[PDB]
């Protein structure tokens, strides 16, 4: 891993170094290069993963949130540097390097080979993650919304530390190797229940699981583009990954301890799906939609099935490329209209055509059209809760009528119908801009061609 | 023009899909599985010469 | 095999070539339309060559040439299937759409998007012979919303227009309920047998398989436009009309029916589903038709006509007739695309007017969009020894001669006289009496395109029928032995419908008060179903949503 | 009175319009029989 | 069928039962029957691949049908002499249906009076 | 591919009838076969010939990895990682082999359903028992195990069934 | 760089925050009136009347037309559910129970006439069809070795 | 012929409204009020929509209100509320219970089953 962390280190005398014109061109052609080595770890074998050391190793679960992680850095930088032309040079390398010391928390952090390793790491990406969404925030609003993170700290990452260093004196290990032949079944206990809670409630609220939902949408609100695309494409996704390594040792405890959570899930897609339909922002929108697909990763974890397991990891990587992909789109109008409203602008189809086919294209994976792996991944969702209970279908079904309406009911509003007749503002859309899309769209529909590199470990 | 058009657009396409049916995809498991053909009573096969046993002589109805 | 399996495969890679260039090259725009034209014609040509080969020897095949997934003991390959269904088929809809293709290059000259709208047509056909054409269930869905995709974005051709968008929004709405069944029997046959390839599911044929058919029965239901989902498809005729005419009444329709025609092994077995799509079809083909003698639009008229035919053909697939349902399919697009081709040689003439009420006198003025006009509307009718015959004749005496829900029996028959009245509406109020339209007159036919395609479609209209029937190798036990009036209660209803509709066109003469009749008000609006539940349901899922 | 008049005042019946050409397709009928009763008499 | 009024609006018993028919058996009133004679092998048909359903007693025709139309192939008026037999063949077929379904209605009044008038 | 081993893959003897053309009209397939022949078959057999010749001038092997088996979870200690590793390794590695061999058995199954045209449902009798034998010994061997599924779930539902099998033939006698 | 003042504030309770209020919403005062005081939050929001924009003419010249709102004018709460691709509350040609009384009618009618058809099948004269080898035993897959109950059928 | 019985999503017609046939002064100065808050909007509008100089967006504030008002988080609302907050207590947890024992139930019955051999899996090979 060493041969990942090293040169992204070396981001940060790059961007400092470099002439004061050449901080972008720099740093985003050498954090695409550090992408391209990425593409190393996929030397994964059947019956063993890839271990390189005893801090780090590298399973067919890491593999694509590590190739997302770091395909993301040089797309954030292209994102960003518009809104960021006004503001002087050393603020402005800053900004750039809060996003290397990002990436590079997160690559040890889906790599850490020890649960405390990774807890640890697991906590240290908020301190670039709040920089950026509260420094460089376009948003001065004053929320008082702390009580979130004391609420999450005091009923997450609190707990989560006390029980992982109580299974340590227990087990003896964290090492997640070591665990997998140590593990031994966790007796129906008042105290073992509570082991559980501390073990998945931290992971569970960055899902977010419905219920502790609300901070999604107002981070996403607040936070710059660069701030939403980490959040929506990989942050989220920490919760994921947190909580398909760390269910390895609660069995068989998951089997009546995931009931009260399923029920938030399975529920929980109907309800934030139709208050898409509802929303009047389009980063509320795009946010509640991560809401509504994130209920299906939990619902997959938790059911713990070979082809459940398969669903859940194809829609990680497929929501992050997509959702990211949104906020995108939705940052160009942004960019230009200056607010984040829907309804103001209309009919942009007429004036930027271009920009209306990546709109197209970002709501049909959205809305998952076959054979997308944003249908993959949900289809294989849907087959293995099918097992779990017939009745699920129903469920499973209302979301995705549901999440077809707000999928394209984003797309008809903003992009059908008669323009408005005052905003005149409207220029033709940069090659910055539809590079961008393009980059986000290409590598997600050539998965489609190989879809077994993104299905996990039990493929 | 039309000429142009078959051959760029239908005699190339079938060498593809010939060289790619024949050398590829017919030498891998039934990859094509054609249902077999019909045999009818008093037939002859090309395999062996046989000849199928012809039909019992039918009610003689008054067709 | 060698010809079979390589020619199967050039049909399908010739329609993608035409996207292909889109993409990349420059050697020719301006001349895409015609491009695109030719593309079709010869993959009709080509496509007929194994149809030959399955006439003369009934030789199917399997190509599964890419092995793309394999999850665990699940193998996902591109399996094409060129059986009956598939060989049949193709020809009929290249067929149709070479014609249309070419209705839409004199229909759509003016409008600056021909090139996009001929890339839109072209894509929904390679998603419907991916349909057709899918040996698994998988590759069926890519197909099944290919088409509900392609959909949207052609009836949504004018997106200014804020109607276009609600009956796009609508289409996506209703197929998507109805998809809800497709991913149900897909989750089941992976659950209880474990493959979603067709040959494995005939092979170890389920005796208790009530669920996956009422998950299929259901996609049925929202795709073709069946009662309970079917407001859609009137409502979708806001696209232009050759795209009404290609996919809302020729083609992607009958893939509700076709996905039942594809899976008859399972479903003959099964009584109790045998009769709920009975029942599903009774009702459909007649609330349908009962709507259609009051409507006042062509385009709107010819709607209802394709969902009242659709239910007659759910109702062949529920009396356990699944080859003559899929013979009224391939009749059925023959002259169902004619009748909205000449509706667009009016529409286009009368300066964008698909009122019937504002025609008339068009007998004489366009003589060859009329005589096809007559001709269409016979054959849906049932006229002897015309395409419409061979099939719609065959339905009604295996319905009439069967094991059947009562009901059902009558309401076909109602249905069939009620298509009997609507086809004269449109001949009486459009082609005959004095001229009702503007002043200035325009109306004029004299193109090549317009006449070359609607006479091609004007044979298929005569001696389709006739060729496709006698060709098809037998399938079933067809009954020609039954009482005489049950043999031609079909000629009956329709003469019987015949003469109740002229007198009641005389009456519009009378000068005598309109007066206001609530079955009357009940078939113009369409039963209120619209309008009820178009605001029920909008109001209480937007208005929950909040809480 | 132009939508009553000038070439617009006769237009055909129900029926008339149904029977379109059947003058010309009686006579390509009668004709036609006549062939297959003659080329068969011939054998 | 004007026979279903007798049935439903008229009295039950007499009526044949469309599912459960026949109720007597064989030879109750047949003395010497002779047993239905299949012309076709079970081979021959298995070769011919006919549908399961077109498996009937006329099937030997019906292969003599599908054999001419391979050979006649492209001509496809040519088998209309062997098509006119299949047809037949099963309107006899069916006839043979038709005379099983009044045997039961004949029956079934038959047995109606004897009991009657013995129960008076 | 060398060639589908025909032992794994069978296929029964080919019996196709003979071309009996009793009409006195032209069959157009058959003038349309040789064209393709002649347009096709050969200009493609000519260039797969010169691909041919030149791959077998430059001719270099690759092999089929072999796999010494090693000791089971049931002879390893308990929690002796090294000895459940390599026990563990191996489990996985059969856990995915016979996988395909379902599939091998399913793609028969699939195969006689065609090739048998309307008369499957008689002579795929064999194929279908076969088909349902090695479906019960992998449904017993691996189902229920879970997304974690590991040797030592495996050997616990194993001894789970023969402790109910054992007992049920008390009962009998 | 909008002022604190012209957003919506709490709920009214005196005369004179309803005049602050009605001139806030570009509203005369006679014409405002604010939701029901409690926790629903709807806060001091017009409360307009609860009609589709396609009730509105489409003959004036609104500043935004498909939308038919004018500038500055204040927008009802639930105004994108409203819009005219959405809910419309237009009048209708016929009363609202009408429709829907006939509605039920048509629609629970014929599942009775369909339960009916059930209950009293239809079906022609016939007597049961008649198969040979024992009704087809072995071509619809029954087991070789196990040995069928033998039928017979004669000739009538 | 009964008179038109309006509802909510059946809006009572103009021409049939009682109100509108008899407008007196007073009516007539209140529309008139309304055209005069109406064409001074208008008039606001149009001098910013029609200068040539502006190359932007014409920030309309009612607009701005909407959002704001929809887009509302805590400032209103109190905590003990029955006649409200109560009701939506029981939108909220309570679907979620409802679904509770339809899925517990059921998967009860399913393991029941298995554990009796009475359920039949005999292709059940994908989970
Ligand atoms: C995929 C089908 C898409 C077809 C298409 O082109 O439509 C795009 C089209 C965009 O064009 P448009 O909006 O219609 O109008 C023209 C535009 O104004 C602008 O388009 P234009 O025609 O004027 O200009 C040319 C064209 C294209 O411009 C280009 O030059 C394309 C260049 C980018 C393509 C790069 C692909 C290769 C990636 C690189 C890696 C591979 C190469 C490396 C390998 C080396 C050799 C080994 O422009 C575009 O289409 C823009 C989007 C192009 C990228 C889309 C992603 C592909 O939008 C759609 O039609 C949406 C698709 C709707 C669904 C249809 C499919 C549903 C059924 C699913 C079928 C599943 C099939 C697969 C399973 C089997
Ligand atoms: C975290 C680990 C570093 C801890 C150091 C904290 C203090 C650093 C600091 O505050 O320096 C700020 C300095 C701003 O000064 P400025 O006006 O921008 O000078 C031109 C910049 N080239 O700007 C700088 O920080 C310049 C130094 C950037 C650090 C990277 C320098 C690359 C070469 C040495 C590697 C040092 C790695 C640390
Ligand atoms: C406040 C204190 C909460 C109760 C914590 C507790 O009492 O743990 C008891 C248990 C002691 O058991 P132990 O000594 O480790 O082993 C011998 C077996 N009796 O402790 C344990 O064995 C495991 C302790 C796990 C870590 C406990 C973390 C404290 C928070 C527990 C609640 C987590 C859920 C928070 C709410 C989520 C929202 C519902
Ligand atoms: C969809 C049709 C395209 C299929 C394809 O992309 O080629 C894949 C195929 C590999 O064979 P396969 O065993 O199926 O590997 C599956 C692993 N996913 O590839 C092959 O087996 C053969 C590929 C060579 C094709 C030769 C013809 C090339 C024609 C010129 C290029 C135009
Ligand atoms: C089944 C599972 C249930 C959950 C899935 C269904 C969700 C239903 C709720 C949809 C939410 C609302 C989406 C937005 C609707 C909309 O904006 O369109 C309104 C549109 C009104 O316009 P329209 O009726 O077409 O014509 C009027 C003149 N232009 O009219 C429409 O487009 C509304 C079309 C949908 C109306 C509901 C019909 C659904 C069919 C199922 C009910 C029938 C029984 C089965
Ligand atoms: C192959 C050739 C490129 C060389 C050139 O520029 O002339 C290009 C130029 C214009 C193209 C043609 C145009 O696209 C349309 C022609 C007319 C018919 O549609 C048949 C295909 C048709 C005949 C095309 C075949 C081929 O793609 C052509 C002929
Ligand atoms: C069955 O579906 C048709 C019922 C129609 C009534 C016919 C009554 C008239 C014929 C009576 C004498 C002929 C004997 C069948």
């Amino acid at each position: 891993m060493l041969k990942y962390i090293i040169p992204t280190i070396m981001l940060m005398p790059l961007t400092w170094l470099s002439k004061n014109n050449m901080i972008w061109v720099n740093s985003t052609a050498h954090s695409l290069l550090i992408s391209f080595t990425s593409l190393l770890l996929m030397n994964q074998f059947g019956d063993n993963s890839l271990n390189f050391s005893l801090l780090f190793f590298s399973d067919s679960l890491s593999t694509p949130l590590l190739i997302l992680t770091m395909w993301l850095l040089p797309l954030m930088l292209m994102a960003s540097q518009h809104h960021l032309s006004k503001e002087n040079l050393t603020r402005k390398k800053l900004f750039i390097t809060m996003l290397i010391s990002l990436q590079l928390f997160l690559i040890m952090t889906f790599t850490a080979m020890e649960l405390i390793l990774f807890y640890i790491l697991f906590e240290a990406t908020l301190v670039p993650t709040l920089i950026i969404i509260t420094r460089w925030g376009n948003q001065t609003e004053r929320l008082n919304a702390g009580l979130y993170f004391l609420f999450y700290t005091l009923a997450g990452s609190l707990p989560l530390l006390v029980a992982l260093i109580y299974i340590q004196n227990t087990v003896g290990s964290l090492n997640f190797l070591m665990l997998q032949y140590w593990v031994q079944p966790v007796h129906n206990s008042w105290s073992n229940v509570f082991m559980w809670l501390a073990c998945m409630m931290a992971f569970m609220v960055k899902m977010p699981l419905y219920g502790l939902h609300l901070w999604l949408p107002k981070a996403h609100v607040e936070a710059p583009i660069a701030g939403s695309m980490v959040l929506a494409a990989v942050l989220l996704k920490l919760g994921g990954y947190g909580m398909l390594r760390i269910t390895l040792i609660l069995n068989p405890m998951t089997d009546f301890m995931a009931y009260p959570f399923i029920m938030l899930s399975l529920w929980g897609m109907i309800m934030t799906s139709s208050i898409c339909l509802r929303q009047t922002d389009l980063k509320s929108l795009i946010a509640y939609s991560s809401v509504s697909h994130m209920a299906l990763v939990i619902v997959a974890i938790l059911i713990q099935t070979p082809w459940s397991y398969m669903g859940a990891t194809a829609l990680m990587i497929a929501h992050g490329l997509t959702s990211s992909m949104l906020f995108c789109l939705a940052n160009s109008n942004y960019e230009r209209i200056h607010s984040r409203t829907m309804i103001l602008a209309r009919g942009l189809q007429t004036l930027l055509p271009l920009m209306a086919t990546w709109w197209l294209l970002a709501s049909l994976t959205n809305l998952a059209l076959p054979p997308t792996i944003n249908l993959i991944g949900e289809l294989f969702v849907v087959m293995s809760t099918f097992s779990w209970s017939n009745i699920t279908i129903i469920l499973m079904g209302v979301n995705m009528v549901i999440t077809a309406l707000y999928s394209l009911y984003m797309l008809i509003m903003t992009q059908r119908g008669k323009y408005t007749y005052h905003i005149n503002n409207i220029s033709p859309s940069f090659t910055r801009e539809n590079a961008l899309m393009s980059l986000h769209i290409l590598p997600l529909l050539l998965l489609t061609l190989n879809p077994k590199i993104i299905l996990g470990p039990l493929y | 023009r039309h000429s142009i058009f078959a051959f760029t657009h239908v005699l190339i396409p079938v060498w593809i899909i010939h060289y790619y049916l024949k050398y590829h995809v017919t030498t891998k498991p039934y990859t094509i599985v054609e249902k077999k053909p019909r045999i009818f009573p008093g037939d002859t096969i090309l395999e062996t010469g046989e000849v199928i046993p012809p039909m019992k002589e039918f009610p003689d109805q008054h067709h | 095999m060698n010809m079979f399996s390589s020619l199967s495969l050039v049909t399908l890679l010739l329609l993608t070539m035409p996207i292909m260039m889109m993409s990349f090259n420059t050697y020719k725009p301006s001349n895409y339309p015609l491009y695109v034209k030719t593309a079709i014609s010869y993959a009709f040509i080509t496509s007929m060559i194994p149809t030959m080969m399955f006439i003369h020897s009934g030789q199917e095949l399997i190509i599964s040439n890419w092995h793309w997934l394999t999850i665990q003991t699940l193998k996902l390959s591109l399996s094409f299937k060129m059986d009956y269904f598939s060989m049949m088929f193709i020809p009929v809809a290249l067929f149709v759409t070479w014609s249309i293709m070419e209705f839409s290059m004199w229909y759509m000259y003016s409008d600056p998007n021909i090139n996009k709208f001929f890339k839109y047509l072209l894509l929904f056909l390679i998603t419907m012979l991916i349909l057709v054409t899918a040996n698994n269930l998988f590759q069926l869905f890519i197909g099944w919303e290919g088409v509900g995709i392609m959909s949207f974005l052609l009836i949504g051709w004018w997106y200014g227009r804020a109607d276009a968008n609600t009956a796009a929004l609508q289409a996506i709405l209703y197929n998507r309920i109805g998809d809800i069944g497709f991913i149900l029997a897909m989750a089941w046959f992976l659950t209880n047998l474990n493959t979603w390839d067709l040959q494995q599911i005939f092979m170890l044929n389920p005796s208790d398989s009530n669920m996956p058919l009422i998950g299929l029965a259901l996609a049925a239901t929202g795709k073709s436009a069946q009662f309970g989902l079917h407001p859609w498809l009137p409502s979708a005729m806001e696209g232009p009309t050759p795209v009404s005419a290609l996919l809302h009444s020729s083609t992607m329709v009958v893939a509700g029916i076709f996905l039942l025609i594809r899976f008859y092994p399972l479903t003959e077995n099964n009584k109790y589903i045998q009769s709920i799509t009975l029942c599903l079809g009774a009702i459909t083909t007649l609330f349908t038709a009962m709507c259609a003698l009051t409507q006042n639009d062509i385009k709107k008229i010819i709607a209802f006509s394709t969902s009242s035919q659709l239910g007659l053909m759910m109702v062949t697939i529920g009396i356990n007739q699944p080859y003559l349902a899929f013979l009224h399919i391939c009749t059925h697009a023959f002259f169902k695309a004619m009748l909205f081709m000449c509706s667009g040689s009016i529409i286009h003439s009368l300066n964008d007017e698909q009122d019937i009420r504002k025609m008339g006198g068009l007998f004489k003025a366009m003589p060859f969009t009329t005589t096809a006009l007559i001709v269409g509307s016979l054959a849906l009718t049932g006229m002897p020894f015309l395409t419409g015959f061979y099939s719609k004749d065959l339905i009604i005496e295996a319905a009439n001669t069967s094991y059947t829900n009562a009901w059902a029996l009558l309401m076909t028959l109602i249905a069939t006289s009620f298509t009997a009245i609507y086809s004269t509406r449109i001949i009486f109020f459009a082609l005959l009496g004095q001229p009702r339209f503007p002043t200035l007159v325009n109306i004029n036919e004299n193109n090549p395109l317009l006449i070359n395609s609607i006479k091609r479609l004007l044979i298929g209209s005569l001696f389709a029928g006739y060729i496709i029937s006698n060709n098809i190798p037998p399938t079933t036990i067809p009954q020609m032995t039954m009482p005489y009036y049950l043999k031609t209660t079909a000629l009956i209803v329709t003469i019987l419908g015949f003469i109740l509709a002229l007198e009641i066109s005389n009456m519009t003469k009378n000068l005598k008060y309109h007066y206001p009749s609530n079955a009357f008000k009940f078939s113009t609006l369409l039963g209120y179903f619209p309008t009820i539940m178009h605001r029920l349901a909008p109001y209480m899922n937007l208005s929950m949503s909040q809480k | 009175a132009w939508r009553y008049m000038g070439g617009f005042a006769n237009n055909v019946s129900f029926v008339g319009a149904l029977l379109k050409g059947f003058k010309w397709g009686f006579a390509a009928f009668v004709v036609a029989i006549g062939a297959e009763y003659y080329l068969e008499s011939q054998k | 069928g004007a026979h279903l009024a007798r049935r439903y609006l008229g009295d039950a018993s007499v009526e044949p039962d469309p599912l459960r028919m026949p109720t007597f058996p064989p030879d109750y009133g047949f003395p010497e029957r002779k047993e239905r004679e299949m012309v076709a092998t079970q081979q021959e048909m298995n070769d011919a691949q006919l549908v399961l359903q077109q498996r009937d007693y006329c099937a030997h025709y019906l292969i003599r049908f599908l054999k001419c139309k391979r050979d006649s192939f492209p001509n496809f008026l040519a088998c209309k002499h062997e098509r006119h037999d299949w047809d037949y063949c099963e309107h006899l077929d069916y006839v043979k249906r038709m005379k099983e379904f009044e045997r039961e209605r004949r029956l079934l009044q038959r047995k109606k009076r004897r009991e009657q008038r013995e129960a008076d | 591919p060398d060639s589908w081993d025909k032992d794994v893959y069978p296929e029964p003897p080919r019996r196709t009838p003979a071309p009996s053309p009793q009409t006195s009209l032209p069959n157009p397939i058959t003038y349309l076969t040789k064209a393709f022949d002649l347009l096709v078959d050969r200009p493609v057999t000519l260039v797969r010939e010169f691909i041919e010749r030149q791959h077998a001038k430059n001719k270099y092997y690759y092999y089929h990895r072999e796999f010494r088996r090693v000791p089971d979870i049931t002879e390893c200690q308990e929690k002796d990682v090294l000895c459940m590793f390599e026990a563990e390794m191996q489990w996985r590695r059969d856990y995915k082999v016979d996988q395909e061999i379902v599939n091998i058995i399913q793609e028969r199954l699939k195969a006689c359903q065609q090739r048998e045209g309307e008369s499957h449902r008689q002579n795929c009798a064999k194929e279908l028992e076969q088909f349902t034998q090695v479906v019960k010994a992998y449904q017993d061997r691996y189902h229920d195990l879970g997304a974690h599924y590991s040797a030592r779930k495996c050997l616990a539902k194993q001894k789970q069934r023969m402790l109910a099998e054992r007992k049920a033939a008390k009962e009998a006698a | 760089h909008i002022t604190k003042d012209m957003l919506p504030g709490p709920y009214p309770k005196t005369p004179e925050e309803r005049a602050a209020a009605a001139k806030k919403y570009n509203m005369r005062v006679e014409d405002y009136e604010p939701y029901p005081d409690d926790g629903t939050g709807y806060g001091d929001y017009p409360k307009l009347p609860d009609r589709s924009q396609q009730e509105r003419d489409p003959w004036y010249d609104w500043d935004h037309p498909d939308l038919r709102l004018n500038w500055g004018e204040p927008m009802h709460w639930d105004l994108d559910m409203y819009i005219r691709n959405r809910v419309d509350t237009s009048p209708t040609p016929v009363n609202w129970n009408l429709m829907c009384k006939h509605l039920f009618g048509f629609v629970a009618f014929m599942l009775f006439m369909f339960w009916v058809g059930e209950t009293y099948p239809a079906y022609q004269p016939v007597g049961p069809k008649q198969y040979p080898y024992n009704n087809l035993y072995l071509e619809r897959g029954g087991d070789p070795n196990k040995e069928p109950e033998p039928v017979v059928h004669y000739e009538i | 012929f009964p008179k038109y019985e309006a509802s909510r999503l059946s809006s009572l017609p103009t021409t049939l409204d009682p109100a509108e046939y008899d407008i007196s002064s007073e009516t007539r100065k209140a529309q008139a009020e309304r055209l005069a808050i109406r064409s001074r909007l208008k008039r606001e509008y149009q001098l910013q929509y029609y200068d040539p100089s502006r190359r932007g967006v014409i920030e309309d504030p009612a607009l701005v209100r909407w959002t704001y008002a929809r887009s509302a988080n805590i400032y209103p609302n109190f905590r003990p509320n029955t006649k409200t907050s109560l009701l939506g207590a029981l939108f909220g947890i309570g679907p979620l219970v409802f679904w509770y024992y339809v899925f517990k139930t059921d998967r009860d019955r399913k393991e029941k089953l298995i554990q009796e051999g009475k359920l039949d899996r005999t292709f059940n090979i994908s989970y």
